[PDB]
C-alpha cells in the first residue's frame, strides 16, 4: 500500500519534461544576465558587478544539477521493470534512488512532481530509507549534484574569473581584486 | 465567451490602445516641433521653451507606450495558446470518450463476426445469382441456339482477322504443386 | 481552475487513452479491408493486376 | 489505381451478363402480357358474336 | 512544411485506399438490391401467370 | 470509492480510503518532563 | 507464458492465455507462467527479461 507503480512512471517522465524545459528556459535568461553585468562594468560599479555574477553562478549551477536528475529519472525509466519487480534496491539504481529523494525537498520549489518521485520511492524502499538519504547518511547520493545544490558562496576566485570573461567578452576593460588573483 | 476568451478579448483591446496612445504622442511631437519653429521666429522665447518641454514630453511618452503595448502583446499571445490549447485537449478528451464507448459496443470480436457473416451472405447470393441466371437460360434456350452464336463469334473473328477457332472449348505453378502433393 | 481539473498525471492518461484507442481503429480498419479483399477476390485476380 | 482499374474491368462484365439475362426474362413477360391482351380480346369477340 | 508535405503524402495514400474499398463494398450491394428487386418481379410474375 | 473518483475528477491529490498544533505537542511534553 | 508481459500492449493476448488454459487446465497453465514445465521459448525468455 502507498506504493503505485504508475503514479511513479508518469511522474518520472514529467520530471524530466519539465527539467528540459526549465535548462532552456535559464540558459537564456543567464544570457540575459551576463549582458547587465556587462553594463554594470562599463559603468564602473564592479563591488555590485560582483554581487550580480554570484546570481548567475548560481543558476548556471542549478542548470547543471538539472542535466544530473534528468539523466537519473531516464535511468529509472530505462531500468523500471527491475524496479517494479524486485522488493530489494539493486546496486545500479541506489545512487539515482537516494539522488532524488535527497534532492526532492531542494528542488520541489520548481519541480512540483519531483516530491511525488520521491514520495513513491520511500513507499517503495521504506520511509526508514528515505530518511537516510535526505541526509545522505546513506553515503550514495551524488557528490557533484550535493555541490551544485550547496547554499556556501561562491569561490571569490570563481566570482574574479567569471567578470574576466564576461568583460572581454563584452570588451569592457576590467581591472580585477589583486588580492583575490594573489591568494588563487 | 468563455471566461479566458473575456480576458484575451480584453488585453488584445489594451495593447491596441496602447499602440494607439504612441502614436498619438508621436503625431503631438511632430505639432510641438512646428510650436517651437514659429514661437522662435516671433522672438516668444518663453512659449517656445513650453512647447520645447512638450515636445520632449510626448517623445518620451510614446516610447514608455510603445514598451508598455509590446509587453502587453507578448502576454496576449501567451493567453492565445491557452485559450486555444484548452479548446484542443476537450476535443481530444471527448474523442477519447466517444470512441471509448463505440469500441465497447462494436469491439473487434464483433467485428470479426460481422465481417465473416457479411462474406458468407454474399457467397450465398453468387449462388443465387448462379441459378436465377441458369433458369434464365434453359428458359429461353430455343432463342439463343448454341450453332447460330458459335457461328456469329467465327464470322466476327474472321472480319477482324483473329486466329482463334470460336466452335473449340478454347499457371504451371499450379501444375508443379499438384504434382507434390500426388507425389507424397 | 483548469490546471486543477485537468492535471498533468491526467493528461498523461488522456493522451496514453487516445494513442492506444488509435491502435485498435487500425486493427479494426485491417480488418474490415481484409474482408472486402477476400469479398472481392474474383473480381480482381492477381495475375490481371500484375 | 492497377486494382481498381481491373476491378472494375471485371464489374463491368459482371453487369453486362446480368443485363442480358433481365433482358431474356422482360421479353418473355412481354409476350405474356400481349398474349393475354389478344385472349381476352378474342374471348370477348366470341361472346359477342355469340 | 517537409513533416506536412510527407505526412498528407501519405493520409492520401491510405484514403485513396480505403476509398476504393468502400467502392468495392458498394458495388456489392449494388448487385443484392438490384438483384433483390429482379427476384420480387419475377415471384409476382409467377403469382399472376398462376 | 466514491470520494476518490470524485477527488480523481476535481484534481484533489487527498487519499480518501486512509484516515487522513505544535503549541499542544510541546506543552504536553512538559507535563511528560515534570 | 507471455501474456502477462505483454496484456498491457496485446491485450488479446490475455483471452488467447485464458482460453488455452481452459483447454489444458489450470494446473498446466500455472507450470506454463513458472516455465516449471520446461518448454516456454528461451530466446523469447531473453527477449522480455527485464534485466538491463
Amino acid at each position: 500500500s502507498g506504493f503505485k507503480a504508475e503514479r511513479l512512471r508518469v511522474n518520472l517522465r514529467l520530471v524530466i519534461n519539465r527539467l528540459k524545459l526549465l535548462e532552456k528556459k535559464k540558459t537564456e535568461l543567464a544570457q540575459k544576465a551576463r549582458k547587465e553585468i556587462a553594463d554594470y562594468l562599463a559603468a564602473g560599479k564592479d563591488e555590485r558587478a560582483r554581487i550580480r555574477v554570484e546570481h548567475i553562478i548560481r543558476e548556471d549551477y542549478l542548470v547543471e544539477a538539472m542535466e544530473i536528475l534528468e539523466l537519473y529519472c531516464d535511468l529509472l525509466l530505462a531500468r523500471f521493470g527491475l524496479i517494479q519487480s524486485m522488493k530489494e534496491l539493486d546496486s545500479g539504481l541506489a545512487e539515482s534512488v537516494s539522488t532524488l529523494i535527497w534532492a526532492a525537498p531542494r528542488l520541489q520549489s520548481e519541480v512540483a512532481e519531483l516530491k511525488i518521485v520521491a514520495d513513491q520511492l520511500c513507499a517503495k524502499y521504506s520511509k526508514e530509507y528515505g530518511k537516510l538519504c535526505r541526509t545522505n547518511q546513506i553515503g550514495t547520493v551524488n557528490d557533484r549534484l550535493m555541490h551544485k545544490l550547496s547554499v556556501e558562496a561562491p569561490p571569490k576566485i570563481l566570482v574574479e574569473r567569471y567578470l574576466i570573461e564576461i568583460a572581454k567578452n563584452y570588451n569592457v576593460p576590467y581591472e580585477p581584486d589583486s588580492v583575490v588573483m594573489a591568494e588563487a | 465567451m468563455s471566461n479566458m476568451e473575456k480576458h484575451l478579448f480584453n488585453l488584445k483591446f489594451a495593447a491596441k490602445e496602447l499602440s494607439r496612445s504612441a502614436k498619438k504622442c508621436d503625431k503631438e511631437e511632430k505639432a510641438e516641433k512646428a510650436k517651437i519653429k514659429k514661437a522662435i521666429q516671433k522672438g516668444n522665447m518663453e512659449v517656445a521653451r513650453i512647447h520645447a518641454e512638450n515636445a520632449i514630453r510626448q517623445k518620451n511618452q510614446a516610447v514608455n507606450f510603445l514598451r508598455m503595448s509590446a509587453r502587453v502583446d507578448a502576454v496576449a499571445a501567451r493567453v492565445q495558446t491557452a485559450v486555444t490549447m484548452g479548446k484542443v485537449t476537450k476535443s481530444m478528451a471527448g474523442v477519447v470518450k466517444s470512441m471509448d464507448a463505440t469500441l465497447k459496443t462494436m469491439n473487434l470480436e464483433k467485428i470479426s463476426a460481422l465481417m465473416d457473416k457479411f462474406e458468407h451472405q454474399f457467397e450465398t447470393l453468387d449462388v443465387q445469382t448462379q441459378q436465377m441466371e441458369d433458369t434464365v437460360s434453359s428458359t429461353t434456350t430455343l432463342t439463343t441456339p448454341q450453332n447460330q452464336v458459335d457461328m456469329l463469334l467465327q464470322e466476327m473473328a474472321d472480319e477482324a482477322g483473329l486466329d482463334l477457332n470460336m466452335e473449340l472449348p478454347q499457371d504451371e505453378l499450379s501444375q508443379r504443386l499438384a504434382r507434390l502433393r500426388d507425389q507424397v
